Formats: C-alpha cells, structure tokens, sequence
C-alpha cells in the first residue's frame, strides 16, 4: 500500500495522472466523499462490489483520494450516523487486508489531514509506503513557472523572480492560479503577449481577498 | 473545598469564544429595556410584568442605585444582576475612601466591565447573562454606558436591550435628536416600550429611572401613572 | 478514555509503573558482577555520530568514594536521583560520622521512587545498579521504577538484559576473581552490542576493599582488550 | 573612622580612598581596596560595619552587570545612583538594615561626569565634591577654599595632595597610604598609590 | 466499563472496584501463615526471588520489642506504612512509657489507610498486612486489607495460593491452643508445605519464622537458625 | 474532574499547538491598524468598526492607548482583553521610573509584557490572550521605535506592518510603496491613507470611520498628538485629486 | 493551582508531549555550528527578512556572558525565557566561586532545568533545542546542545533546525583536521554547509565568530559576500 499526504495543493492529486498516464493496468478511481449512502448498509455494500470489479480485470492500480472525508464532515442525508461510518470503514479495513486471496490490485491512496483517520487503517500489511509532500521550495517554485508559462507567448517585461517571493508559502496550485488568470486579462484587451501588470494585477485577484 | 482551576471558555477553531456567543443568546431573551440621554438627564426605563396577580410589585425592583448620582438597569437573567450590583456598590465606596469624591461614571464602567472580562477568563466559571445599562450625570454633561457579558462597553446617546432590541434601535434612530428635555425623554421611552409590552400598560408594569444635575433618583408609581396617561 | 496516573489494572498492578518497566528496555545494556576481591561494573556507550564527542557522557558515574553508579533507561532524570544519593550520604556522614552503608544508600532512593501524584508527577524511567564496599564487604544492588530493590550477585540491566542474564548464569560462580570477572563481563558485551569493541565504546570501574572507588580510563582499558 | 574623597571636574572625577582595614586597636590588613566597578565608567565607594559594606555592595554589582546583559548597553550613572537609594530605603524598615555610607561616581556621554553622594538613611545629592568618615571634618575646609570648577586635572591631583598632608598632621589616626583611580571618557585609569613613607 | 476509574465512582452495583482491584496486588505476593496459641504468636513467611543468583526478598519486619509485620503486595507502598507504624510506637512510648497497645494500633491504620479511598485521585494502599503482638491480654493475630477493613483472628493466611492453607488450619485448630513453641511453629510449617507445587517445599533459603513470647521479645529467624525449627518433619505423602 | 478539563497547554501531535493558532486565527478578523515611519515622528492609522449613528465618541480616542509619557500602542482583537492588558503595561512604565527615575525604554516595556503574555500559553491550565498590538515611542538610545505583539508572545521591530483583516494585502504595497529614511511625515500620511484606501471595502473612505494618532518629538515633550476630524477629509480629498490626474494621464 | 499531570507514559514506553515538543524544533530554522582549534564559528540560516523590520530584534545569536554564546531553534518565545533565566545563574554564579562560568557549566544548568519542567505539574515541556558555544579558562573552545528532553551532550560539529539530517550528513563526509586549519578556513566550512541547506543565497546567512578572547562579532553581509564568491570560485575551477 501507497499513501500521500501533505498540505492542500501541493500535487497530490497531480503525482496519481502522471501514474495513469504511463501504466497498462486498469485504473480505478473513486473520492471518498462518495463512500457515504442515504441508505443503511449501502455504504458497505458498496466497497465489496468495489474491490470485486478491480479483481475481476486485470492487475489493476485502486485510487482512492481525500479519504479523511469519510470522517469529517458529517452529512444529514446518512440515516446512521457516526456509527454507519463506522461499519463501512471496518468493510474498507476487511477489503485490503482480509484473509481472502487478494490478486494483483494496487492501492494508492491520498488526503490532507492525515491525523484524523484511523491508525489501523494505516498499519503495514494494509498501506506499507507513507509519502510526505512538502510545500515547494524557493528554487522547485522556479521550476514550475518554467512549466507553466512554456507555451505562452510571454513577453520579455517580466521577471519571475519577483513573483516567486510573493507569498512565502504559495503552493504549485497557487502558480497555475496566477499563469491561468493573467492570460485572462490579456483577452480583455485582444492581446497576445502577456505583459508585467497582467501579474501586477494577477495576484491582487488570486491570492489577496 | 477547592475550585477547579481551569478556563471552561476556550476558542474555537473558527476562533468565537462560544461560551460569551451563548450567554449573549441569554441577554436577548431577557425583558426590553431601553435608554435614553437628552441634553440635562438621562432616561432609563424597564418593562417589569409579574407572571401573576399574587405577586408584591413593590417588593423588588429593576432599577438600582449605585450612588448618589449614578443608576443601573439591566436586562438578563435576575439572580445574576444582584451579584454585581453588591459589586459596583462596594467599587464606588472604594473610590469614595482614597479620593473623598464622588466616583465618575466613566471610571465605574472601567472597574464593572474588568469584573466580567475577569470572569470569563478564570477557572471553572461560566460568564454572566446580563447586560447593563449605566447612567450619571458627572460635571455637567450627562453618560449612558452600555457593558456587555464579554467585559466590553460603549458609550450610547440612546438604545434598546432585551427582546426586540433591533426593534427598539430602528425607532429609535427614527425618533431621537439631539436637542430634547429629560419630560421629552420620558415620553419617547414609554413611546418605544409600548412596541413590544402587552395590551395593558399600567403604572405598575413598568419602572423609570432618572438623572439630574439634582442626582439620580427613581420615580414612584404616581407620577409615572401620569406620564403613563396621555402617552402615544 | 484517559484514566489518571493513580489507577490500577483488573489484574492489579497500576498503569504507569507497569509502562515504566517497558521504558528500561530501550537504553543501553550494564553489566554489574559481585566478587568477593570487589565489585566490577561496565556498560557501553551506543555512539550514533563519527562527530559526536564520546566522552562526555557517562553511565558510570560515583555517589561517594566507595560508592559507585550504573544508570539505564532515560538519563536525563537519572541525574535527579543521583544528586538526592550524593546529598544523602553526606547528611549520614555530618550527623554520625561514618560512611552510610551501601543498602541504606538504596533504600534511601527507593523511597522517592515512588512519590508521584496531584498534589504537594510521573514515576521514574531509570533503573539503577548500586556497586560499594561497606563494612560488609562488596555489594551489588539493583532497584527498580517500582522502587523495589535485591541484593544480586551478576545482574545484567539494558535492552540486552534477558540475553546477557543466561549467558552470565552460566560463567558466574562463588569463587571468582576480579581479574577474570573484568574479562567475563567483556566477553558478554562484545556479544551484545552493535558496533566493534574498543577503547571508546566501553568504560569501567572497580571497587575495592583495599582502594577506594577507581574508574578505569582509555589507557589502562584496552589491555584487557588486546587480551581478551 | 575611614576616609574617602571625591573631586569633580569638568570632564572627569577624581576618586581616592585609604587601603587600612581595621580591627579592635590593631590594622589586620594595609592593601584594602575599598573600590568597587560596575561598568566602565562607573565606581562604588562603600563605608560602614562588617558585613554591610562588602555583600551590599556586590549585590548592586550583579545587578548592574545583569542590566547590560539584557539590554546591551550599560546603566546611566544617575540611574545607577537612583537604584541604590531604592534598595537601601526599601531595606531601611525592616528586621536587616544596612549600615553603609556610600557616594558614587560616573561619567556619561550624555551629561559627562557625575558624582552623587548618600548615607545610611538614603539620602541622594548631586555635589561637586564630598568625603566621608571622620576624616571629612578636616578636609572639606581645605577642599571650598580651592575649588574652582574649571580645575584641571593634574592640579587636582595636587590638591588632593595638599587635602591629605593635612589629614597626617591633626588626625589621630594612622592612615598612610591613599589609592587613586580617575573616571573619563576612556574610561577607568588607575593613579599612583600615593603614601607616606613611615621609615 | 465506566465506573470502572476513579476511586470516588460507585458502581450500580453498589461496590466501587478500584478498592476490588488493589485485592488483586495482595493475591500476587508469595504466601504467609500467621497463628497464636495461649502465650505465644508466630507468623511464617516464604520468600521468592528472581533468578538463582538473586536474593531473597524478605517480607518479616520488625515494628517494635513486642509487635512484628509481614507483608504481601508491592513493597514500596508496605515501607510507606512500616514507617508510619514505627512512628506511632515510639512517640507513645515517649509520651505515656509504656508498650502501645495491638488492639490500638491497628485502629490507627485503619483510619490511616480509609483516607485515600474516599478522595479525587488517590490510589488505595496495596499491602498484605499480617500482625502479631501482645497487649496485656496476651497474643494477638491481626490481618488488614486495602479496603482498609481489619478483622481479629486467631489464624490466617493470605498471598498467592492461600485458600489451601486456610483448608489445613480449620481442621487443626483445635489443637493450636494448648502445643508449646515447638509443634506449633510445625503446625504453620505443615500449612506452607500445602500451598506449594508437589516438588520443592522448604529449601532453608526461602522461609522465616518470626516469633514473640510470653517471656520473649520479637525475634526473626533467617536461614540458618530455621534449621533447628525445619528439622522434624515428615514427608510429603503422595 | 478531569473529563471536564480541555487541555488548553498540550502540543499536539503534530508538534504545533493549537490554542494560540485559534487566537491568532481571530486576530486577522475585527480590527485594522498600521504604522509607519521613516523619520522625525511616527503615526498609528487605524480604522474604527462599529460606526452606527448612536455614540458619543469620547475618551479621545478608540483603539489609540497613551502608555507613558512618551509612547502610546494601537491594539486590535478581543477588545475586553485589551483593557486588562493595557493597565498593565501602564503602570510597567511606572514601576519603572519608580525604581530608576527615568523614563522606561520602549523595547523592554514590550519584552516585559510578552512574558506576561508568553506564560499563560505554557503553562496554568488558562485561556491565552486573542490580542495582539502595536507599539510607537520615542527613547534616548534609539529614537522613533516601531513594534508587534503577537499572542504567541514573541515580538519584533519593524518600520511598517498591518493586523488588519486585509493585512497581507497591506504588507504586500507597503514593501511596493517606500523609501527607507526619507518617507517625512506628510508623505507617510499620504501613503497611510493611501493603504487604508485598499484594505476598507467600505469605500470612499468616511473621514469619520478612521483614527490617525501621531507622535512627534518636541524638545521635552514628545507630544503625542490624534489629530481632529477637521484635518482627516482634506488629507482624503488630496489623495482623490492626485488619483483622478494619475489615471486620466495613462 | 493547577494541578494536573501532562506529561505521563505511553503504554510502550515513549513520553509523548516530549517528543511532540522535538517536531516543533524541526521546523524552526537551521543553525549550523563547528569548532576551530583556536577559533569557533556558529551561524544561523534563513533570516528570512522582509526588508521592512528592524534587523537586530530578530536576532537568534545572543550572549550569556563575555565568553558564552548561544544559538536556538523551535519557537522564540520559549527561548527567550529560558536564555534570560541562564543569564540570572551565570551572574549569580559570579557572587559565589569567583571564577567566570565554565561552558559545561551553563549546559548543566539548562538542561537540569529542562528536565525538571517535563516531570511537574501542568506544564507543557519547552520546545527548544540551543546550542552552546564557548571558549573557557585556559582555552579550550567547545561546544554543547540540548535536546528537548534535556540531554546535554557535546560534539565537535552539529546542525539543528528544519534540514538537519541532510547537514549532519553533510558534515562527516566534509570533516577534516586541516578544514579547520586557518580561522578564515573553517569559516569556508560552515558557509559551505548552509549553502547545502536552505538555499540562503548570501541573503539570509549570518554567521558570527568568535577568536576566545573577543566577544561576538558579526560580520556584516560584506565578507559573507567575499567569501561564498571565493568559495564558489574554488567549486567553479574544479568541476
Ligand atoms: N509541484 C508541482 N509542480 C507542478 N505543478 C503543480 C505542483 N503542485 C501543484 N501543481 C499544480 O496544481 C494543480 C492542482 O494540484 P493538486 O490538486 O494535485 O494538489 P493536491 O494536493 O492534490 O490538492 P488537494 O490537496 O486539494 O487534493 C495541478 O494541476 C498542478 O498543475
Ligand atoms: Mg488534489
């Protein structure tokens, strides 16, 4: 078992399609918002056919993403309450580590706030790799305006160096948020090239409200 | 015995003390009451209605004397209102000892308020359900404080407490000025107490408290029976 | 779901002691060995860094000039007990005149062992061999987290101690020397320890009727080494 | 029963004091120092009974090393002064009062040189010059007949030469010897020893 | 189980088990026999150890010239009321100059241990106290518990495995006050061989006998001077 | 008794903790004060909240505490725990020129009150402070000084810096718009009200709904001075003029 | 009073409030010291100013004495506290032995006053970790730290702070008798360390020396900026 952690934003969710681009397994992908039911029992019956289609494929790559959600916010649609989460995650502690013969099936999975969720969920024999993702750092941050802004016609006013000091904690979503909305403002004005106070403005708009 | 020594009022992760956000729930389901100062006194009035016929209406009362020349109302929950009265009457005396002076009414809000900031801060206590108003004519000028259960206060030329206090503050705002008598305040006072009393307001359902350069005093039921006749 | 620190078990015991035991298994392995000629007493160091200084910390450490110490376990309050022994063998000293005995040393550190509460906060996580030569001779005591205390004869404490306590039954008898006794206990940490044996990772001390408490220094030590 | 003096000057202070520790008729040690630093530009003259005088003294002194170890700079000699009188007056009402008479001498960078002078009932006085001991009954009365505050420095060595010739003709006590220090803007320097050869 | 914590909870049941649970420490210590006859009571304790190496650890102590203890729970709590019991022998022997009473001893211990059983976060004592001693009305076996409940008694035993000695003394109590020093130590010493596995009984290492008598100050017997008291007895039948 | 206490001192596992991370969680909400200076003088911009047509407007002053005779502090959070804090320090200066008979020096008025402050998030079982505060003065040793308080109880020197709702947004033009040691005080009033013309979403910026205290020194008086509600507007009306000839002009 | 135990056991033996307090310590910033034969050198990484604070109120090196330093990391407001309870004991260990403060000394002290504060009642434990540096009589420079546990423990070259695994690593396999050969040398040592780290480029980097007979003395970012040209011009010949 593989999971990932870190704070929001920092490629998570981004690491999983470079993983589905290259493989030739099947790729199962469910959120764990979607593992709750209005109905009782529906929860856990819904894990069991889960892992039945992953095992009836192929050598097959089970992605499971912001699985802390099972366990925080709480939704009135759930008839049972805590105590109908509950009995689908002892489903979800069966189905990687039951006794049954497992077959080729990989499981990745992925949150936030990895403090919340159950210790024996994360017990080696069910999940064996536990990945930290830090938030980027002041010469990685360089890097991603490199990738960014490679196939926009950028003009030579800007220096990207100022931008990457601007907040001192910016993750790798918040580049993308900035390199996606300056080329907005450029459409305002029919333009081509992306100029300095197209950022000027840019972060005023992103980061500060 | 002992106590317990631990602060029972934390924050939340939002960062909202609930336990001042709840003892503010206690204050707006209190009686109304309402405050007013016009340019020579200030006006407090309260909305006193026993449950029954059996009880003495002239056995308790909702407006206080502090000092010669300084009132309180309140409107909150009852047996917490008579703590800190034994408290801000004691606070003027000890003003009164050291300085052989009269206490401002200013420097009584600064000593009531550090009270209840006090108190919701140290161990094993819940905060007070009561707000106050607190009025005095100290050199001339007249004051109208208002104090709160967190240990914060204002300074209102004129405003409501109790239910309907968002009421009260829009007809207020539509009535006051600055330029009115203290027999003026009365009668706009009894005028913004009618909008959320029942059908009979007799001399005995309410409770008026006024200040002078003359001092602070209360009015008895014969003379409010008059303001009462010929109101709104 | 959080009991107090004050609380026994269904089968009896407490908690907190019980967790404390546990807690001695996790620091480095003494041996002490009682001989009629003296008393030896060693330990390792466990070294982690080719930086690190490897002399300023110890295990062994003195509590008179006929008293010498063994800690296990944490160290950092180790050192609390260690000065309420130094300062308890100077008031027998200044109001009888005479050295305090090496049991009555003891049992005046088993007293505090278990002080702990909510008024006047947690039991101590060291365990303790006590190396002296009174009137009586040469002595060798133990204490525990529990505060209790036995007279042993060749204890073995660390997180070696049950693997080094059935080599050392084996070796052990009532008519031993101090010159085989100090190599026999070297033999049992060379088994038990992770790096190599050298002058450096080791240290020891001998108590003697005749001398008074020595500690050997990297000079006199590797002697026994080339000669093991 | 012991001397010391304090001649100020325009840009500097001029501190001199005796070396005899006393005893019941005999002297146990000549080579006293009665001179005590706080910083580098501030000294302490302490006077009085046994025990006073010495444990005083240096508990100023570590407060006053612990005051520019938190700050980084040094005391100004009229603070440092100020927070004598304090101590001495809180301590002045209680089962232990001490009995010391001190004066102090400083110079700053700010308002120059400084000298304040007290007594064992904490009274402060900024003055030009000032003694203490029996020794002050002779000497202030040579010491306002030639002072002039515009004296230099080296005159003023002399006249604190003339100020103690005088104290070794009509005192009865034996007193040879006189340790000198001078304060400026460099700083504490240390002066001849200056004495009388008894041979 | 909730009411399962503090020591202040009662149980819907009505028993409160921190003061059950501390019963549980003194059926882990080793056994001991206590017993009297008219003029004379003696107490036999058996000792464990660790390894083979190790010592022994002792469990009968010496209070005073006319009172001893033996023990049976965790040691440390055992020297927490050896040395209050020291002290309230000798300051009534400083003040009145004379013995302190068994009989108001124990009453002393029994308001002493109740203490900690009634307040917030305060553990029982767990201790296996047996006493023995003399008033003016001759001897005297006392037992106590972390209840802090004392019962008068004329023989007990109590520690690991006691049920199979108290068997043996009902059935040979009527004997006991009549025998002098000799037979009835062996009547107490036939009572440690029951509680004991069929193989090892009494190997002069592991037991001692601490005795006061009508003439005679309290004296404990350790490991070699048991020899002339061990000697005298006949096999285990099989 | 103890399944009723919080806990309001532990770490969490983590390694952070949480209880001062709440309070300075809201201390970004409910308040705005800045400072800035660059030479002779400096000046607290703060912005008033409750603006309803029913108050007297007395006491001098809102959010604007005078401290010693030479130095005031602009506070924002929980205004209840700022009127403890703020007798505190006042009579630290006071305890202070009792002892030496010399006027406290501006750092080490704030040093004494953030170990006030630091000890009740270490250890006695108690609600920390949801306050932090700024600090002006004047002192022999170092002239015009600049602080922060934060409720953690760690300090700092600055030349300007916002506890705004907004105040990342402030910080981020404050180091685009300055010049260090020649911003005089007209041009930092200017830039003041030009700051607290971005972070108000209330616009058009009520001369009514800010409060601006300068602190200047003169000879021996160090006067602290919160200038009238008769001098905000046209310093509001003159950052309008030159806004309305810079856009049209690009 | 409050009276409640914090810190008490796990049922595997770990105190938990002591080594979550050790993960506040890893992730303050990096302080790198080494020890020169006549000359120490220590030095703090990422300053991380914003070019509108006042430079010496953020400081992290102080002093105790004329002779000891000390630098730190974890949360500052624990620190301060502690540093300025250190220099009450080493002034008050001047009215008593006349001698100044021996450096072993002063880590005895800090750590026996860490100790006891993880073991009374409703305290959380500190969440520091320091590193003491000092030259003492008859001129022995060395140095010392203190975990959080309070475990004092010398070396001769040790790094704390967020990046301190990858430092310490760094430093065995750079640690030579002749790299602290000149004064200047050794500083080419540390500058080359936490260029290693944190990418502190000249612009976040204050080491500060001491000769053991100075007090501290800080170089300015001046000979910072001489030396990591001429320690990245050695690199740029050779590879
Ligand atoms: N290190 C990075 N390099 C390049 N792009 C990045 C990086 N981190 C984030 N991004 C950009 O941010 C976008 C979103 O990242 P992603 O959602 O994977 O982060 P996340 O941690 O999974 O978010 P969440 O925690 O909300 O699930 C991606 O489309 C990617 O383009
Ligand atoms: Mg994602």
């Amino acid at each position: 078992g593989v999971i990932l952690y870190g704070p929001p934003g920092t490629g998570k969710t981004l690491l999983a399609k470079a993983v589905a681009n290259q493989t030739s397994a099947t790729f199962l992908r469910v959120v764990g918002s979607e593992l709750i039911q209005k109905y009782l029992g529906d929860g856990p019956k819904l894990v069991r056919e889960l892992f039945r289609v992953a095992e009836e494929h192929a050598p097959s790559i089970v992605f499971i993403d912001e699985i802390d959600a099972i366990g925080t916010k709480r939704y009135d649609s759930n008839s049972g309450g805590e105590r109908e989460i509950q009995r689908t995650m002892l489903e979800l502690l069966n189905q990687l580590d039951g006794f049954d013969s497992r077959g080729d099936v990989k499981v990745i999975m992925a949150t936030n706030r990895i403090e919340t969720l159950d210790p024996a969920l994360i017990r080696p024999g069910r999940i064996d790799r536990k990945i930290e993702f830090p938030l980027p750092d002041e010469k990685t941050k360089k890097r991603i305006f490199q990738i960014h802004t490679s196939r926009m016609t950028l003009a030579d006013d800007v220096t990207l160096d100022d931008l990457i000091m601007a907040k001192d904690d910016l993750s790798g979503a918040d580049i993308k948020a900035i390199c996606t909305e300056a080329g907005l403002m450029a459409l305002r004005e029919r333009r081509m090239k992306v100029t300095n106070e197209d950022f000027k403005k840019s972060k005023e708009n992103v980061l500060y409200k | 015995e002992r106590g317990y020594s631990f602060s029972l009022t934390t924050f939340s992760p939002s960062g909202k003390l609930v336990q001042i956000e709840y003892a503010l729930a206690a204050v707006a389901g209190g009686a109304p009451s309402v405050g007013i100062k016009a340019a020579n006194g200030v006006v407090l009035a309260t909305e006193k209605k026993q449950k029954s016929i059996l009880y003495d209406e002239r056995s308790v009362h909702k407006v206080e004397p502090i000092t010669k020349h300084i009132g309180l109302v309140y409107s909150g929950m009852g047996p917490d209102y008579r703590v800190l009265v034994h408290r801000a009457r004691k606070l003027a005396q000890q003003y009164y000892l050291v300085y052989q002076e009269p206490i401002p009414t200013a420097q009584l809000v600064q000593r009531v308020a550090s009270v209840m900031q006090e108190y919701t801060q140290s161990g094993g206590v819940r905060p007070f359900g009561v707000s106050l108003l607190i009025c005095g004519w100290n050199e001339g000028r007249p004051y109208l404080f208002q104090s709160d259960p967190s240990g914060a206060y204002f300074a209102w030329k004129a405003t409501a407490m109790g239910k309907n206090y968002v009421n009260g503050k829009t007809f207020l705002e539509k009535r006051y000025n600055e330029d009115l008598e203290l027999e003026d305040a009365i009668h706009t006072a009894i005028l913004t107490l009618k909008e959320s009393f029942e059908g009979q307001m007799t001399e005995d359902n309410i409770e008026v408290g006024i200040c002078n350069e003359a001092g602070f005093r209360r009015l008895t039921p014969t003379e409010v029976k008059d303001y009462l006749a010929a109101i709104a | 779901y959080d009991r107090g620190v004050n609380t026994f078990s269904p089968e009896g015991r407490l908690f907190q002691v019980e967790y404390a035991i546990e807690a001695i298994k996790l620091g480095s392995t003494a041996i002490g060995i009682q001989t009629s000629e003296g008393v030896c007493l060693a330990v390792e160091k466990r070294i982690t860094s080719p930086l690190m200084e490897p002399s300023s910390i110890e295990k062994i450490v003195e509590i008179d000039a006929h008293i010498g110490c063994a800690m296990s376990g944490l160290i950092a309050d180790a050192k609390t007990l260690i000065d309420k022994a130094r300062v308890e063998t100077q008031n027998h000293w200044f109001t009888y005149n005479e050295t305090m005995t090496v049991e009555s040393v003891t049992q005046a550190v088993s007293n505090l062992a278990l002080q702990f509460g909510e008024e006047d906060s947690r039991p101590f996580g060291v365990a303790l061999l006590f190396g002296g030569v009174d009137e009586k001779g040469p002595q060798l005591f133990h204490m525990d987290p529990s505060g209790t205390f036995v007279q042993c004869d060749a204890r073995a404490i660390g997180s070696a101690s049950e693997g080094a306590q059935s080599s050392l039954q084996e070796v052990y008898h009532k008519s031993m020397t101090l010159k085989e006794a100090i190599k026999s206990s070297l033999i049992i940490l060379k088994q038990v320890m992770e790096e190599k044996l050298n002058a450096t990772n080791i240290e020891l001390a001998t108590v003697q009727p005749g001398q008074n408490f020595h500690m050997f220094t990297k000079e006199e030590l590797e002697e026994v080494i080339k000669d093991i | 029963m012991e001397y010391l003096i304090g001649i100020q000057g325009p840009d500097y202070v001029l501190v001199a004091s005796d070396r005899v520790a006393a005893s019941n008729i005999v002297q146990m040690k000549d080579d006293h120092d009665k001179m005590f630093k706080m910083s580098e530009k501030i000294l302490l003259l302490c006077v009085g009974e046994a025990g006073d005088t010495v444990q005083f003294a240096e508990y100023i002194q570590k407060n006053v090393q612990l005051y520019k170890m938190r700050n980084g700079y040094e005391l100004s000699p009229t603070a440092a002064a100020n927070f004598t009188r304090r101590n001495l007056a809180d301590c002045l009402r209680s089962r232990t009062p001490y009995h010391v008479n001190l004066l102090l001498a400083g110079y700053d960078e700010h308002e120059g040189p400084a000298l304040y002078y007290m007594d064992y009932l904490a009274a402060l006085a900024k003055a030009p010059f000032a003694a203490h001991g029996y020794g002050a009954f002779l000497t202030l009365s040579i010491l306002d007949r030639y002072y002039t505050p515009t004296i230099s420095r080296e005159r003023a060595v002399e006249l604190l030469r003339k100020c103690l010739e005088e104290l070794q003709k009509r005192f009865i006590l034996n007193l040879p010897t006189f340790s000198v220090r001078i304060i400026d803007k460099n700083g504490i320097h240390d002066l001849d020893n200056i004495s009388f050869p008894k041979q | 189980n909730q009411y399962d914590n503090d020591v202040t909870v009662w149980s819907p049941q009505g028993r409160i088990h921190q003061i059950e649970y501390a019963m549980e420490a003194v059926k882990q210590g080793s056994a001991t026999v206590g017993l009297k006859s008219k003029t004379h009571a003696v107490l036999v304790a058996l000792k464990r150890a660790q390894s083979e190496l190790a010592a022994h650890q002792k469990k009968i102590l010496h209070v005073d010239n006319h009172i001893g203890i033996s023990i049976a729970g965790l040691t440390a709590d055992a020297r927490l009321l050896c040395n209050f019991m020291r002290q309230e022998c000798l300051d009534s022997r400083f003040v009145f100059d004379r013995p302190l009473p068994v009989s108001r001893l124990v009453s002393l211990i029994g308001s002493k241990t109740q203490i900690p059983t009634q307040r917030y976060g305060r553990r029982p004592y767990g201790v296996g106290l047996l006493i023995a001693g003399y008033d003016d009305m001759g001897p005297h076996i006392f037992q106590t518990c972390p209840s802090a409940n004392y019962f008068d008694c004329r023989a007990m035993s109590i520690g690991a495995r006691s049920q199979s000695a108290r068997t043996y003394l009902e059935r040979h109590m009527s004997e006991f006050m009549e025998c002098n020093l000799n037979e009835l130590v062996k009547h107490g010493l036939r009572a440690l061989r029951e509680t004991l596995p069929a193989e090892q009984d009494l190997t002069t290492k592991n037991v001692s006998i601490g005795i006061v008598g009508k003439d005679l100050e309290f004296t404990i017997y350790d490991d070699d001077d048991v020899s002339p008291f061990l000697e005298g007895l006949e096999e285990r039948p099989q | 008794s103890r399944r009723y206490d919080s806990r309001t001192t532990i770490f969490s596992p983590e390694g952070r903790l949480y209880q001062v991370e709440y309070a300075m969680e809201a201390i970004g909400h409910a308040g705005t004060c800045l400072g800035i200076l660059a030479n002779d003088g400096v000046l607290l911009a703060a912005e008033r909240r409750n603006i309803h047509k029913l108050l007297d407007e007395v006491f001098f002053s809102e959010k604007i505490y005078k401290l010693n005779e030479d130095m005031a502090c602009s506070v924002a959070g929980i205004t209840s725990d700022a009127n403890v804090l703020t007798n505190e320090l006042r009579l630290i200066a006071q305890r202070y020129l009792l002892q030496y008979q010399e006027p406290i020096p501006c750092e080490q008025l704030v040093t004494a009150l953030c170990d006030i402050k630091q000890a009740y998030t270490q250890f006695g079982g108690k609600r920390p402070f949801g306050v932090s505060l700024l600090y002006i003065g004047w002192d022999k040793h170092y002239g015009f000084q600049l602080y922060q308080s934060d409720p953690s109880g760690n300090y700092g020197g600055w030349k300007a810096t916002c506890i705004g709702n907004n105040s990342a947004a402030a910080v981020s033009m404050l180091k685009q718009d300055y010049k260090e040691g020649e911003m005089t005080l007209k041009s930092a009033l200017a830039l003041a009200i030009k700051v607290l013309n971005k972070t108000m979403d209330v616009s058009k910026l009520s001369a009514e709904k800010v409060e601006i205290a300068t602190l200047t020194r003169e000879n021996g008086k160090t006067v602290i001075r919160v200038l009238k509600q008769k001098e905000v507007e046209q310093l509001i009306k003159k950052h309008e003029e030159e806004e309305a000839k810079a856009e049209r002009e690009k | 009073s409050y009276d409640r135990a914090i810190t008490v056991f796990s049922p595997d033996g770990h105190l938990f409030q002591v080594e979550y307090a050790q993960e506040a310590v890893k992730k303050g910033s990096t302080a790198v010291g080494v020890r020169g034969r006549d000359i120490v050198v220590l030095g703090v990484e990422k300053k991380s100013v914003a070019k509108l604070q006042d430079e010496r109120t953020v400081r992290k090196i102080c002093a105790l004495d004329d002779n000891v330093c000390m630098a730190f990391a974890g949360l500052t407001a624990d620190a301060r506290i502690v540093i300025n309870r250190a220099r009450v004991e080493c002034q008050s260990h001047r009215l008593t032995v006349e001698d100044p403060v021996t450096v072993e000394y002063i880590t005895r002290y800090i750590a026996s006053l860490k100790q006891r504060y993880t073991q009374s009642n409703g305290r959380r434990p500190f969440g520091i970790s320091a590193l003491i540096v000092g030259f003492d009589f008859d001129g022995t420079p060395r140095l010392y730290q203190t975990d959080p546990s309070g475990t004092y423990h010398a070396w001769k070259a040790n790094a704390i702070g967020r990046g301190a695994k990858s430092v310490r690593e760094f430093l065995e396999k750079n640690y030579t008798d002749e790299a602290i050969e000149t004064d200047d040398l050794t500083i080419k040592l540390v500058i080359k360390a936490l260029l290693e780290v944190v990418q502190s480029g000249g612009k976040n980097i204050e080491l500060a020396v001491m000769r053991r007979d100075q007090s501290l003395k800080i170089l300015n970012p001046e000979e910072i900026e001489k030396y990591v040209a001429e320690i990245e011009k050695e690199k740029e010949e050779n590879e």
